[PDB]
């Protein structure tokens, strides 16, 4: 218990005082030079966040960990699809999830996000 | 290996817990 979180857990803010622990974390560690852990804790507290300019932070500094961290990708698609879904780009969450689709194909997780994505791009279009 | 996301969920009680 548990892989990933849920959508629904994608869309509960943690509070402010959570979040602020979770960049002091962060800046203790120097920011850009801040652990992969630290970094990722901060940016799924700003996937969750209601701001939008947060939610982008949190996306941009999934792609770094994407990026820098082959051992965790597998694991970032899963974030980066949630993060281009909230923020209105269902094409990229589309193609994310269908990659790690690729990796998981019995994986319960995955196939939940999978169909909330393309129920999503089904009724916005229409 | 252990997931970033049950990091993060041991992350916060602890530094929860460190606060006064």
């Amino acid at each position: 218990v548990d892989f990933w979180p849920t959508l629904k857990d994608a869309y509960e803010p943690l509070y402010p005082q959570q979040l602020e622990i979770l960049r002091q974390q962060v800046v203790s560690e120097g920011g850009p030079t801040a652990t992969i852990q630290s970094r990722f804790n901060y940016a799924w507290g700003l996937i969750k966040s209601t701001d939008v300019n947060d939610e982008r932070l949190g996306v941009k500094i999934l792609t770094d960990i994407y990026k820098e961290a082959e051992s965790r990708r597998r694991e970032c698609l899963y974030y980066l699809t949630i993060g281009c879904y909230k923020l209105g780009e269902y094409s990229m969450a589309k193609r994310y999830v269908d990659t790690l689709f690729e990796h998981e194909r019995n994986n319960k997780q995955v196939g939940a996000l999978k169909s909330m994505v393309e129920d999503k791009i089904q009724k916005e279009t229409l | 290996e252990t997931s970033l996301f049950q990091g993060f969920k041991s992350y916060l009680p602890i530094a929860e817990l460190a606060i006064e």
